[PDB]
């Protein structure tokens, strides 16, 4: 048994505090062990925003999978340096890596898929050989609606540990594209991570997300407005609540609320220079059938 | 005979290629607009407009398909610190598969039936400008309907008719208002106007406050002969009983001097349709260009022009029709 | 709020009266005075000269009060054997109505202004009399105008301007050929009557002859000073070649001799106006009562006296101001 | 169809010798007619000045339609007789009066006209029924400034007969004095007479005050030099004439000539003792503000 089971679950529900709170308590039973906590540890950081403790806690000296995550660090607090952090990457790729180091391959991946370039991303995932690995190869190839590839793919992790939470999770993820029977799977995937541990924010929008595909507006409600409650900045909340407004028949100045909400996410959500895309694509076909 | 048995069997690392999107897949199954806005294929969709209902100036329906785009996927985080999933639900969703879905619909017929009261409100209480608004958003919503069978197809085309009928009614009205009644050609010409105005088709409230404006202004005019029909008809729709007193007051004055002072140019025996841009009667056998959408008459001096109704069509355009059901593709 | 509508319906054979004439209706709606004499209301017409512009002697506008009068309505036979009907055409008559309307224009400015070009020709071949008659009439017209904008009212206040000023200074000249030239002093009354027909503002073709005849006049008096400078006044108008050298060759025969041989009442840096009935100077700041209408300046003696200019107004009466635009009435 | 319809319709467009001429040549298809046929011929000779055949050829056993019309003649040719003839004709009416003899009402409405009687001449037609007597009654109550009188009775011969002639005249004289739009209309009125008929003294002056009161002087040039042309001394020509002169920027001795020429018009038009009066009420004004 895995010392740091609870730690990394917490981290994948996007339980973060919780991660942050039972790394620090847990008890030095080797020096791998040791290197694996903090790189949680500071993953949550990481997914807190707070990049400024990830940057200065990290040496030189530290450990080369704690590089990896300070490297991806130094990546989301720095849009200056993003181009920059790319290249070298690019060429690290192409020189060596250690192929073992798991970490780095994420950390690099996770770069890459920022950087939009799920090519690099999933080059960098084939080379390594562990459980989130996988997972995350289940959802770049969810995103570039391969469902087939994603369930093979799904169909590893599920010969090797059914019972694990990566795995839960890739099976909502892909039962959420799937459709059909398989979204009230989903739904209680989602549900039954939260009532063992704790209904997150990632959480509720998943079960949500369920419910929405299912048609089921109203059961969505409640779902969303928990989230909305505790945190008014998580942008799926804000995009989701948009669709359900729609869906219940309110007043248009409801999605405006939540669009201007959405300005003042501080998550970096790419749902508003999407909108503003089709607002241009929209002006633009006017001015093609009126030459004004 | 036999079974059911009695194909052909076929024959580094490469970064697989992209699938079709969900909305892809939306625009390969539907012939809707509203699935296509859904979709983001916002070209596609002002295809089907132009071709089915004949919009051509789409600038008035920004609002309606920014909106409509926003409701169209859902979207949840899947592993920490990465982009997140969009999910793309389908109405069709217990048996969409992979490639057969079509997206939730997000607008109902009874949703802009409801609308309609408050526009009949706003009507009633005299916020002119607020009600044609209004109605015209439920007509250019009326396209962007997803509908079961033949009688729901049936009363969106009917509610296209009433948001017509107000429009152009409470645009004759909204003119008259801004007229001079200085000369008495000019007076002559609101009477008219007035007279017209009585022929929409609007619900028995609305008709009798029209008829009423209209009885006292063909009385101060001393068409006594028009006037007392006016009268007549507005104390056949059953006005509240002050109205009603008032009415047959003016009524029996009409008739102890029953002579019309002055020819207008108003056909009492004789249907027409009201030019929407020019606000002249168009008599039922004479040449009209109409809007292909609402049904608005136009002199045909217009043919070709901006619809003042429904603000976005060609007037007089031949078009497929309204679509707005999977029925009406065979 | 409400609608248009949220009045009053009211409670042998006799020969019908008579409704108000459409001449009744001009006066109503007019201020000007050509209106009310084309209605054939001579005396409020006459009340509105006065006022305005102080008319009290009324006899010299006979012929054109008369024949204003007749072009005032137009006539046609209704039944055969039957009275004939009269028409009151009117200026406003696309939307004159049975309240509003005012006659027709029948004389316009333009008119005048052409009348003034045979006037000067009269004037160049010497027709005083006939030219101060044709002036007067012009300007006794003016009044009779009705006039858009402000610019056509400006206009025809200089036109005003210029028949007083031809008939005041042609009233000097021809007084002047009246007078006898026996007497040393009596030539210099008629030097001095001539300098002050220099200081009319005529055309340059008219003060040419002026200056000419005054500097022929100071010449013979050996007034060499003065008629230097009408010499060079002369010169600088540019005349014809052949009056140009008889008047430099007067000009160096001044200049070899500048000496004025005797005083004469007439200040040449000094601004004055000729006093138009005993035909003096009076100087810039003197007392001086004026026409109303015309402007024409007289010594205080004459205060109430009838115009020698118009002849039909009262000096110094105050007034108005001339009232040819419905503009002035706001 | 009316036999005399050629007849009354030259005679009402002031085409006294046309009329003439038809009615010396219809046949006697009844008595009636007859009598209404020798009504009209002698109205035409009155209207062409020929007193003396109306006076000579009506007997006092012609029939009492024919006695009407000899009043009125009787009446124009004897200034010395007319306030007497008005007496005896007072007398009449206050007798007893054939109501269905229109012919006899018209004349004594005539008469009064003629004597300034509008009254008691609206009092003896307003007891006839017949189309000229409407016609007539719209006249009257034109010269009365009751343009409302006037539509009203002008719309009784609408409804009983729009394509008469007398209801085509009376909706001219009503148009004409109406103003604005209705201008237009009365010229067509008059201009269609003409070119089914001929052009009269009548009709070209009707036309021409249609286009005076448009202030369309140079278009009225031309129909009055017609009438000029065809006849010097039709009063009607002359005082246009006066109007549009003084419209066309012509010379005073112009205006001076018409006036000249209107005082042997031979034509008992009052323009002429309506001037003398107005040169009298100026001298008597020009008296007030300076009593000499």
């Amino acid at each position: 048994v895995d010392e740091l089971f609870d730690v990394k679950n917490a981290f994948y529900i996007g339980s973060y505090q919780q991660c942050i709170n039972e790394a620090q308590r847990v008890k030095l039973s080797s020096p791998e062990r040791d290197v694996e906590r903090d790189v949680f540890l500071y993953r949550a950081y990481l997914a807190q925003r707070k990049f400024g403790v990830v940057l200065d806690e990290i040496k030189p000296s530290s450990a080369p999978e704690l590089q990896a995550v300070r490297m991806f660090a130094d990546y989301l607090a720095h849009e200056s340096r993003r181009d920059s952090i790319v290249a070298e990457l690019d060429r690290e790729m192409s020189r060596s890596v250690d192929v073992t180091n798991t970490t780095f391959l994420l950390m690099a991946a996770s770069i890459y898929l920022h950087d939009q370039n799920p090519d690099a991303a999933l080059r960098a995932l084939h080379q390594g050989d562990s459980l989130e690995c996988t997972a995350m190869t289940v959802q770049i190839l969810l995103k570039l609606d391969r469902l087939d590839l994603a369930r093979k793919e799904l169909k590893r992790m599920q010969d090797l540990d059914e019972d694990a939470t990566l795995t839960q999770l890739a099976t909502a993820w892909v039962s959420l594209a799937t459709g059909g029977e398989k979204l009230q799977d989903a739904y209680y995937i989602f549900q039954e991570m939260a009532d063992k541990c704790s209904p997150t924010l990632l959480l509720l929008n998943g079960q949500a997300a369920c419910h929405m595909a299912q048609g089921r507006w109203e059961a969505a409600e409640g779902l969303l407005q928990e989230a909305l409650d505790k945190d008014s900045g998580y942008p799926e909340t804000l995009v989701n609540l948009i669709v359900l407004s729609q869906h219940l028949g309110k007043p248009p100045e409801v999605t405006n609320r939540y669009l201007s909400q959405l300005k003042d996410a501080h998550r970096s959500h790419p749902f508003i220079k999407e909108y503003q895309a089709k607002e241009n694509d929209f002006d633009r076909l006017v001015l093609q059938y009126a030459p004004s | 005979g036999g079974w059911d048995v009695e194909e052909l069997p076929p024959e580094f690392f490469v970064p697989p290629t992209k699938g079709t999107s969900p909305t892809q897949i939306w625009c390969n199954n539907s012939q809707l607009p509203v699935d296509h806005i859904l979709a983001g294929s916002f070209e596609t969709a002002m295809r089907l407009l132009h071709d089915q209902v004949g919009v051509i100036q789409f600038g008035p329906y920004k609002q309606l398909f920014l909106q409509t785009y926003a409701r169209g996927r859902t979207t949840y985080q899947a592993l920490p610190c990465l982009p997140s999933m969009y999910g793309y639900p389908n109405r069709n969703w217990k048996d969409a598969g992979l490639k057969n879905g079509v997206p939730a619909v997000g607008l109902k017929l009874n949703d802009l039936i409801q609308r309609l009261q408050l526009c009949y409100q706003l009507t009633t209480v005299g916020k002119f400008e607020e009600a044609v608004e209004k109605f015209r958003s439920i007509l250019l919503s009326v396209p962007l309907l997803v509908v079961d069978n033949k009688q729901e197809i049936a009363e969106a085309q009917q509610l296209i008719t009433i948001c017509r009928e107000y429009i152009v009614g409470l645009s004759v009205e909204t003119e008259r208002k801004k007229l001079p009644k200085e000369t008495l050609e000019q007076q002559k010409r609101i009477c008219e106007m007035a007279a017209y105005f009585t022929h929409s088709n609007l619900q028995p409230v609305h008709m009798i406050l029209v008829l009423r404006t209209a009885l006292n202004l063909f009385f101060k005019l001393k068409n006594f002969k028009t006037a007392a029909t006016f009268a007549r008809r507005l104390l056949e729709l059953g006005p509240k009983p002050e109205v009603a007193q008032q009415t047959r007051k003016i009524l029996s004055a009409c008739e102890k001097n029953p002579t019309d002072a002055y020819q207008l140019n108003y056909d009492m025996h004789n249907p027409f349709d009201i030019c929407a841009a020019s606000y002249r009667p168009i008599y039922r056998g004479k040449p009209v260009e109409k809007c292909p959408l609402s049904g608005a008459c136009y002199s045909p001096e217009f043919k070709g022009q901006i619809c003042r109704v429904t603000t976005v069509t060609e007037i007089g355009k031949d078009v497929i029709g309204l679509r707005i059901s999977p029925l009406q593709f065979r």
